[PDB]
C-alpha cells in the first residue's frame, strides 16, 4: 500500500511533497507523509464548475 | 424520484441556475502561437 | 538447521512469522521501530532519550530497518494490535 501511495502521490504530482521529501533526504530527517495529489485537487476544482 | 428529493434534504430549486461558475485560467490554458494567435481550448470561445 | 544465509535475507522470514501474527502486520511492526531508531539518531546530538536507541548492538553503519528486523528476531519488542 505505502509503495503505491508514494508512486502515485509523492513522486509524480505533489509539488510541496517533492520539495519536502527531497529536503528530508538531503538531511537526516524522516520522509514526511505524502499529501493530496494535484490530480485530485484539479478534479475537484473542475467538477465544482 | 420525489422520495429521493425529500431524503436529500435539498430543494429542487438547484435545477434553475442564476450564476454559472468559470474554471481557473490554467485549466483552460491560453496559448500564443508564432503570430500570437489564440488557438487554445475553445472554453474561452464558449465563455466569450 | 541450515547454512547461514548472507545478504538482506538474514534473519529469515519464517522465523519472524513465528513472532508476528501475520506478514502484513510485521512490515509496519518493523517500520515504526525503524522510524523510532532514525528519530533517536537524529536527536543523538542533544535531546531527550525517550526513543531508546538500538537494543542489539548495531554493526558498522547499518540501515535502521536492518537493526529493527534483527532485534525483532530477538523478541525484544511489544506492540498492540489495531487500535
Amino acid at each position: 500500500a505505502y509503495t503505491l501511495q508514494e508512486l502515485l502521490t509523492i513522486k509524480s504530482d505533489d509539488t510541496v511533497g517533492r520539495v519536502k521529501v527531497y529536503e528530508a533526504i538531503v538531511k537526516g530527517e524522516n520522509i514526511p507523509e505524502p499529501g493530496i495529489p494535484e490530480s485530485f485537487k484539479v478534479l475537484l476544482k473542475e467538477l465544482q464548475s | 424520484v420525489v422520495a429521493a428529493f425529500q431524503q436529500s434534504g435539498n430543494s429542487p430549486m438547484g435545477m434553475v441556475l442564476d450564476a454559472v461558475p468559470v474554471i481557473p485560467p490554467e485549466l483552460r490554458p491560453m496559448v500564443q502561437l508564432d503570430g500570437g494567435r489564440f488557438a487554445t481550448s475553445d472554453l474561452n470561445d464558449l465563455y466569450r | 538447521g541450515y547454512d547461514t544465509p548472507l545478504g538482506i535475507t538474514n534473519p529469515p522470514i519464517d522465523e519472524l512469522l513465528d513472532r508476528v501474527s501475520s506478514k502484513y502486520a510485521l512490515v509496519i511492526y518493523a517500520a515504526k521501530r525503524a522510524r523510532q531508531i532514525n528519530d533517536y539518531y537524529n536527536q543523538l546530538g542533544e535531546g531527550i532519550l525517550e526513543y531508546v536507541g538500538p537494543l542489539v548492538e548495531p554493526g558498522l553503519q547499518e540501515k535502521p530497518l536492518s537493526i529493527a528486523l534483527r532485534e525483532i528476531h530477538a523478541d525484544l519488542l511489544e506492540h498492540t494490535e489495531g487500535e
